[PDB]
Order: structure tokens, then sequence, then C-alpha cells
């Protein structure tokens, strides 16, 4: 019997300035949504269009493939939820890809220890972009940081890598195991979640 | 020596926008953090009216020499409101200090960029036309309202410009340099 809550579009985010998604929850205290319809309209355009792919974002989401996502343009959007009591629609969200960039994690984190001669010996750390970010043409610039520490240590240590895919570390204690993991943001935007954990026994020749 | 120029222009536009959306959210978290300031900024800019590459794709169709000089004209169509937002910024008689230091610093800036950008296409492009065609900015009599809301509302809209320009330069001074120095191999 009730018409469904006022729905809330609550995240949008760019993995890589070409596709985003924007996620939205149903309001509670209304009854069930039989359906929901996001709909938009971009900056200096009147034409109206609705979420070209509900499925690709999962659950409640709405996926803009490169055909649809564009930078430096405001898309302002809603979203309606409805059943066969009624309607309700979000307040409407002020959204630009420029400025909700999070690229996935790097991949491949891999750690050697390296000894050469009369040369301090290092902990070498090397890692892969995420897949589909456009670093080559310059219309993607990424930035690294690593972070490790022993089981136990109340602190982590952070390294700044910039835009480098290798890093050494010299520091360490000989015999200690550590945890290494790796993260990644735009230059302009958000970190990724740092990538799973890889595990390094440091030598006892140290 | 196109590689050093094309560095340092790159630190100075990545500085710029560093700085523009940090002046912006200052400024929007200060004076307008509770109003329909956001709808109103919609359409508002006055580079607006140029043609300029809203993808990756349209960045690649468009050719070297037009795209430097696409991004000569943004620069120089951002003197004339950056001077003036220093100029009226600095006569207040209460300025905010975080938000008039990042102005003058993004003013100073600029011109140091613009003359990068000048050295790097008599490199690239010695025989250019010597073409000045830019976008005009006129929104000093809105800056200078006496009606608060009309006059938050113009401010408003020429940071959010400005943290979108300096944006768009700075990522185009990045696609070219891989376009121009590295053949697309950064
Ligand atoms: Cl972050
Ligand atoms: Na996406
Ligand atoms: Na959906
Ligand atoms: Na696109």
């Amino acid at each position: 019997m009730l018409p469904p809550g006022k729905p809330e579009i609550f995240k949008c985010r760019s993995p890589n300035k070409e596709t985003f998604t924007c996620w939205w929850r149903p309001g509670t205290d209304g009854g069930l949504p039989t359906n929901y319809s996001l709909t938009y309209h971009r900056e200096g355009e009147t034409l109206m269009h609705e979420c070209p792919d509900y499925i690709t974002g999962g659950p409640n989401s709405c996926h803009f493939g490169k055909q649809y996502t564009s930078m430096w343009r405001t898309y302002i959007m809603m979203v309606n939820a409805t059943n066969q009591m009624g309607s309700s629609f979000s307040d409407e969200l002020y959204v630009d890809v420029t400025y909700i960039v999070q690229p996935d994690p790097p991949l491949e984190l891999a750690v050697e220890v390296k000894q050469p001669e009369d040369r301090k010996p290092y902990l070498w750390i090397k890692w892969s972009p995420p897949t589909l970010i456009d670093l080559k043409t310059g219309w993607f610039t990424l930035l690294y940081e690593i972070r490790l520490k022993p089981e136990k240590a109340a602190e982590w240590e952070i390294h700044f890598a910039g835009q480098q895919t290798e890093f050494k570390i010299l520091s360490l204690h000989p015999g200690q195991k550590y945890l290494v993991q790796v993260r990644c943001k735009p230059d302009h935007g958000y970190w990724s979640a740092w990538s799973p954990a890889t595990f390094i026994q440091i030598p006892s020749d140290f | 020596m196109l590689r050093d120029l094309f560095d340092r222009a790159v630190v100075l536009s990545h500085y710029i926008h560093n700085l523009s959306s940090e002046m912006f959210s200052e400024f929007d978290k200060r004076y307008t953090h509770g109003r329909g300031f956001i709808t109103k900024a919609i359409n508002s800019c006055h580079t607006s009216s140029l043609a300029t590459p809203e993808d990756k794709e349209q960045a690649q169709q468009m050719n070297q020499k037009d795209f430097l000089s696409l991004i000569v004209s943004i620069l120089r169509s951002w003197n004339e409101p950056l001077y003036h937002l220093v100029t009226e910024v600095r006569g207040m008689q209460e300025a905010p200090e975080a938000i008039l230091s990042k102005a003058v610093e993004i003013e100073e800036q600029t011109k140091r960029l613009l003359e990068r950008m000048e050295l790097i296409v008599s490199q690239v492009h010695p025989e250019t036309k010597e073409n000045e065609i830019y976008p005009v900015w006129s929104g000093l009599p809105s800056l200078q309202m006496a009606d608060e809301e009309s006059r938050l509302s113009a401010y408003y809209n020429l940071l959010h410009c400005l943290r979108r320009d300096s944006h768009k330069i700075d990522n185009y001074l990045k696609l070219l340099k891989c376009r121009i120095i590295h053949n697309n191999n950064c």
C-alpha cells in the first residue's frame, strides 16, 4: 500500500576518466520499489537522457560508457523510485567526472631481495598500473605510494614512488618478515584501495 | 630544449590546478557551503564558447599546432579575470587571507606558464600565425555588485570556472608533452 520513499544517489566514481558509474540507495520508510529510472541532463544542453546501462555496475547503479562520458562538463542527475502506489524522486545530484576519479589498485606487486657488491643490499619492489588506464598518451597520470611493516609493528612505513613502477628500499631489519602493499591516485583525484599484500623475508645476511 | 620547457610547463600547470582547487574549496566551505550556488554555476564559464576536446578521442583527433594554440588562447583569456580577482579581493577591508594568497600566486604563475608556452610554440612551430583570438571575460560588474548573494554567486562561478579550466589546461599539456616528446609512449 505505500509508494517508495525518497531514494539517494550517494556516490559516483570514474576509474580512468573514460567511463564512470553512479550508485543509489532506496529510501527507508516507504514501500518497496518495483522500478527505478535514473535520468539526467548535461550542462549547455536541454535534452533529457536515461541511464544508458543499468547492468554493468551491478545493483542500483548506472554505468556511463565512453560514448556517454566526458570531462569538464556537469551532469545533473536524478533517480526516481516507482511502484504500483506512486513514486518518489531523489534530490538532483550535480556531478563532474573531472572530480570523482579513483583508480583501481595497482597489479602484480612483486618483491625481491637484492644483494650486490661493495653497495648496500636492497629490497626491490615492482608493480603494474591498473588495466584500462591510458598513461602512454598522457591522458592519465598515475602516482604511487608503497607501505610496508612487519607484523605487530604499530606503524606502517610509507614511501612515495611518484610515477615509477619499481622502487628500492634500503633500511630493512635483517631476518624480519614484511607485509608490503601499493596504492595509486591520479595526479588529481582519490587514492585507490591498497593492493593485496605480498610478504618478504629479509635474510640474516643483510 | 623542448624537454626542459615541457617539464617546467607541466610543473606550473599541475601546481596552478592544485592551488585553484584549494582556493575554490576554502571559498566554498567558508562562504557558500549552504545554498544553491552549484545550480547557478551551470553554463557560466567565459571559455565555454571555445571548441575544446572533451574526451581522449577528441584530444587525439586534434593536431598539435591547433592544440598548442588552444592552450595559449585559454591561458591568455584568464589574465583579465585573475587580475581583477586579485585587485578586488586585495581591496577589501576584511579579505580572506588564505584565499587572497592563492589568487596572487595563481595570477603570477599563470604569467609564467604562458611565457613557457610561448617558448614552446616558438620552438615547435616557428612560423605560426602570430594570431591572438581568445574569448573575452567580461564579468567584472558582477564581482562588483552590492547585492551580496549576487556577488558571492559571481565569485563562486569564477572560482568554479578557474578550477575547471586549470584542470583542463594541465591535462592538455600532459597529453601534448607525451605526444610531442615521447610519441605517445609515456
Ligand atoms: Cl583520497
Ligand atoms: Na566506470
Ligand atoms: Na541498476
Ligand atoms: Na567519452
